[PDB]
């Protein structure tokens, strides 16, 4: 049976089936409650490169989607425009009825190209991604996830979000490489050690040094070197 | 079983975000024309590592996947929204599906205080 | 709670549709094929008021609305269909959710007649 | 809870839920059913400009849809087809299994235009929108509807329908102009006084007096002066 | 009441197809980007005709049919996965949908190791 | 109450509901069943000329769909590609989640043109359409189904697949003409005595015989006359 989880002994743990408990007591539907926990919580790499080679393309497998009741605010969620090179949409449209995850800090808009050797991308790992109170198997196009696991159980400062855009090339193969992108015409190479607040303060100060583009063509910064959360002319810039 | 968290870290807090149970709207909020939208039905919590509920609910969402993922590959519905009805139902089935045999280990009826009679 | 109408007006007669439960068809009207059209699936009937029940209908659906509809707004599903099977349910757990006290005032349990024994 | 009503004392009444009634008895899931009940019945205005200024457009809010089992023969229900000035459609089609409410006296087909300053029309007072066995929170284009409400409680001539078509400007606003159709070139101006057997009437003396437009262009008709239903030239007729 | 088979022929061997309830898989099978295609998710079984179980099965889905196709048509779901939970929920209303009179014929309440206290 | 199997003394039988037995024990939702048989196991005509005669369209009855948790291997499943003589199809494309029947040793795939005088195609017995996992009450286009039947019960070599194509012309009608297809331009008339194995041989002996049409156009072969299944040039064979 899916797990189902019980607060026994100021502990919590899976209820065991063949072994019946007559003190537990289930007064109503509404001492059941499904439940999403994400990634994050675990400690997982939570960068652009990082994330994203946890997914991959896969044909033969039917999509998936199951409800959960409540969520957890995410410091990261992603949101994903990938076509093929010849511009054919490599994700579906969201179904009706699902949205973005409700909670995040920050999103992560990736846009870009790769081979998308697959009818729908799935999580390596087994993971859902998290939509609106409904977690899918697969990842719908443009449309905001994080990544998380459902749990079944019995009872007994403001939002702000902001996005952070990306452009990419080989898009789910080993050689993928990553833009940060402060305009339309000047970009940053990526690297897994950036975080997000890097990237945001990392922006403003290429708004304040000037450091952006004058010229009409796409301008490429790398950079120098320069714990969880909870707890064409390229150039460089020391 | 007993339930050991073992993630590389564990989120002690627990931010989480969910919707209400009914509650009488202020005035007309329950109107969907007049109501909230979409990004604005959710109510919000924070609750801390006491008995250490939210390491081990982090280590049962991972644990639970296996079993759920081979249920959905299994079904042919696009959406499931019955799991928890359907545990309703054999929580009740487990206790009374079949005859009750008072003092029987598998039948919960205590004449406790029809005993004293 | 008790129901007062409290309504402009109340009809107090209702010509009622619906479907059928089962009932033998006519030979072959239950194959899809040969059977009624979307349109001549119902049958029809009429209910008094006796005992006030149809003006307490009409305001018992007035005062439901504001629970069903801040359900509505907290699911996600597009179309729901199990609302009374919840409530079966729910009447199931009120009863037989935890162990049954003999004499107690949530368990329903009559040993009259294994009283007089 | 939702509210469930059931039969005490020859009356019906709301079940306390804290309250456990052990003489109460529910055998089957057959003793369940939902009810549909038309705010007619509550005695409501049932006339096209009173009737759709209870109707109104959003948008932010995705519809939802609750089944019911059985419902009332209608005396009114509304049938819209709603666009821009500019031509495109205001209501969404319907879904696939939503049909028209079963059972209606006179269905008020309305067409013309509107702002429709939303991508739904919901109801202004909460109310729902009753089609076959299935009751919406929003309006579908081309579908007849009744205005009603949904209960749940536990159990212890033929059928005539004629259509009435409007013209409609400024749907939706406080400016509204509605015109009764008799045909395709001759119009009557509406009021909130007109029931739908006035209106029929009316229709066929048009009809048997030659008073329809015997040119090309619209004829508008205004009309002279001249309980619940249960208990371009213009020109005048008196 | 009993079930008679009424078919012209009857195959009294049973080639089945379904799919496995839950199954540790081999290592990572459970993940849906590498477990099997839709092709490839079912089991196979065979069942002969002892207690002529077989003969009777292909009966009762031939007699199931008239109401099955009654409850369709009643029916606004496009697509219906709710009848085994329905008939579970009938189950348990059967037996506990009211106050179980302990000695009764419609109350499966046994105090025999009960009485002999 | 939709009928409910039970073993009573060592042998299946319809529970009755006014009879309440103690002594049956249901633990878990798992010890019900929903099971799907086929037409097949019940010695029906399943060449094509007759099992396409149970078939019949039909407008005004909303298709409905049931699920099943397990099915019986075929021996014969059908495939369906019917256009009207104007190139509209008549058939419907398969609702997302339905798929074919998941085991047939042979799937007939029939190709033609009928006139279709209904909106759905349903069983003019009343059986249901089995598809992977889903029962419904009408066809779908060029989706593979087996004639069955559903129950539902309380509980107490590899797998080859060859597709037979078929020419149709009249398809739904009483004079109905079908051709047994070998290759794009060599064709067999098709009679109800054809069985499977005859229909794969007589192929093979036409591919080796070298009777296929060696012109540019189509070659229509007669044959000469020459238990149930557990136990434009014409010309002649004999
Ligand atoms: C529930 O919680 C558990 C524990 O947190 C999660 O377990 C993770 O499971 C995934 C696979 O399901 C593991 O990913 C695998 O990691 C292997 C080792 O990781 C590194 O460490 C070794 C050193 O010991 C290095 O040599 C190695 O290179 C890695 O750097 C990899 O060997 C695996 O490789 C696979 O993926 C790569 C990249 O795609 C392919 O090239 C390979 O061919 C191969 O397919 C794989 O990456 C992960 O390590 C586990 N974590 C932990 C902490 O143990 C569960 O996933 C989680 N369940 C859910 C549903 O969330
Ligand atoms: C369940 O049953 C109850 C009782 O039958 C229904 O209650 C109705 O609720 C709606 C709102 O939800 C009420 O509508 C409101 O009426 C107000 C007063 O109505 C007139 O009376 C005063 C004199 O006292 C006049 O001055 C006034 O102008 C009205 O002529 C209005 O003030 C409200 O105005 C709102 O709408 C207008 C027009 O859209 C806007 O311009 C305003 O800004 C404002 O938003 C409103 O119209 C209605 O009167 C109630 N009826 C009764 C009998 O009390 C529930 O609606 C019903 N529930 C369901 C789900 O059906
Ligand atoms: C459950 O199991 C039972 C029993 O196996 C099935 O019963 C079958 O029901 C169908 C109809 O629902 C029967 O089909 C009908 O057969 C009649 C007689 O068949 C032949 O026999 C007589 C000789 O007695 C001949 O004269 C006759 O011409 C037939 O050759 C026909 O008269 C019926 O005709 C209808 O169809 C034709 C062709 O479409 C039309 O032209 C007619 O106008 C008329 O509409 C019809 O064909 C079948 O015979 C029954 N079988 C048995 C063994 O009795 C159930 O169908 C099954 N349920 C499910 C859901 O599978
Ligand atoms: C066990 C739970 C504790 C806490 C409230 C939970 C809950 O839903 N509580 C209801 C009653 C109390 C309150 N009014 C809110 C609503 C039940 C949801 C929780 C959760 C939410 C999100 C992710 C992970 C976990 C957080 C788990
Ligand atoms: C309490 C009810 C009385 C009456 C029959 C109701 C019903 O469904 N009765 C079934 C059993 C008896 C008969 N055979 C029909 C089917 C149950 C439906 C009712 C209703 C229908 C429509 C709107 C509002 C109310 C009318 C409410
Ligand atoms: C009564 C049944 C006997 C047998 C196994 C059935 C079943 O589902 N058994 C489960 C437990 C045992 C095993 N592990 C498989 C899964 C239960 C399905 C059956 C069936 C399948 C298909 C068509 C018609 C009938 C065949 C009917
Ligand atoms: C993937 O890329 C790495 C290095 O970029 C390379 O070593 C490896 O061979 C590549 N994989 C394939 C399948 O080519
Ligand atoms: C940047 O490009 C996107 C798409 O190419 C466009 O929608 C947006 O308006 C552009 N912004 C600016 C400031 O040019
Ligand atoms: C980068 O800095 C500019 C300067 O204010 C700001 O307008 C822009 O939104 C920043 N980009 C992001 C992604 O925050
Ligand atoms: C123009 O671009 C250069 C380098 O790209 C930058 O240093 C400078 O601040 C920009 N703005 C000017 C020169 O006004
Ligand atoms: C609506 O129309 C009325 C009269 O037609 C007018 O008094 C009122 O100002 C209008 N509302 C708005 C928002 O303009
Ligand atoms: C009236 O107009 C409608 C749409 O403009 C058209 O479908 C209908 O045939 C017309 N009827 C007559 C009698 O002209
Ligand atoms: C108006 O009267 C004519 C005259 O018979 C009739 O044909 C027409 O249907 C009537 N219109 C309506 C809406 O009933
Ligand atoms: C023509 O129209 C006039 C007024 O529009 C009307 O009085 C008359 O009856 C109509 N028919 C005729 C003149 O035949
Ligand atoms: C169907 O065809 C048969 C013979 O091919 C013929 O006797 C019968 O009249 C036809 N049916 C109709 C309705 O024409
Ligand atoms: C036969 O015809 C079909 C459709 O006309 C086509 O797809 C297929 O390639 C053809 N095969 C050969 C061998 O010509
Ligand atoms: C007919 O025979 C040829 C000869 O091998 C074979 O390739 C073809 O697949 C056969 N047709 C069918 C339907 O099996
Ligand atoms: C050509 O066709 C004829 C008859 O259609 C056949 O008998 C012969 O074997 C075919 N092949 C040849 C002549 O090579």
């Amino acid at each position: 049976s899916i797990p189902l989880g019980v607060i026994h002994n100021s502990a919590l743990q899976v209820s065991d089936v063949d072994k019946l408990v007559c003190r537990d007591k289930l007064s109503s539907t509404n001492q059941l409650r499904s439940v999403g926990l994400n990634l994050e919580g675990n400690g997982v790499a939570t960068d652009v490169p990082s994330a994203t080679k946890r997914w991959g393309f896969r044909s033969g497998v039917p999509p998936k989607v199951v409800n959960y009741e409540a969520g957890e605010w995410a410091e990261n969620c992603y949101n994903l425009e990938i076509k093929k090179p010849d511009g054919s949409e490599c994700l579906p449209a969201a179904p009706d009825g699902i949205r973005g995850f409700p909670r995040c800090r920050y999103v992560h808009k990736v846009s870009g190209t790769g081979p998308c050797a697959g009818d729908f991308a799935f999580h390596k790992e087994g993971a859902f991604f998290l939509y609106d109170r409904l977690a899918s198997t697969v990842i719908y196009r443009g449309t905001t996830f994080a990544e998380g696991v459902v749990a079944f159980l019995i009872l007994p400062s403001g939002y702000y979000s902001t996005t952070i855009r990306y452009q990419a090339t080989g898009f789910g193969t080993n050689e993928t490489e990553y833009l940060f992108e402060v305009d339309n015409l000047t970009y940053v190479q990526l690297e897994s050690r950036f975080t997000p607040q890097f990237l945001l303060q990392l922006n403003e100060t290429i708004y304040t040094s000037g450091k952006r583009s004058n010229t009409t063509g796409k301008l490429i910064w790398k950079v120098n070197p320069e714990w969880a959360f909870w707890e064409x002319x390229x150039x460089x810039x020391x | 079983e007993a339930i050991v968290n073992a993630q590389p870290k564990c989120n002690p807090n627990l931010h989480y975000w969910t919707t209400q149970d009914e509650g009488a709207a202020i005035g007309l909020a329950w109107i969907p024309y007049f109501g909230p939208a979409a990004e604005g039905i959710y109510i919000e919590g924070l609750m801390h590592n006491q008995d250490g509920l939210i390491c081990g609910l982090r280590q049962l969402a991972n644990e639970t996947t296996q079993a759920l993922q081979l249920f959905l590959r299994a079904t042919t519905e696009l959406r499931t929204f019955s799991i928890l009805n359907r545990k309703a139902i054999d929580f009740l089935l487990q206790r009374w599906g079949g005859t009750c045999h008072i003092l029987g280990p598998d039948c919960c009826i205590e004449p406790a205080d029809w005993t004293k009679n």
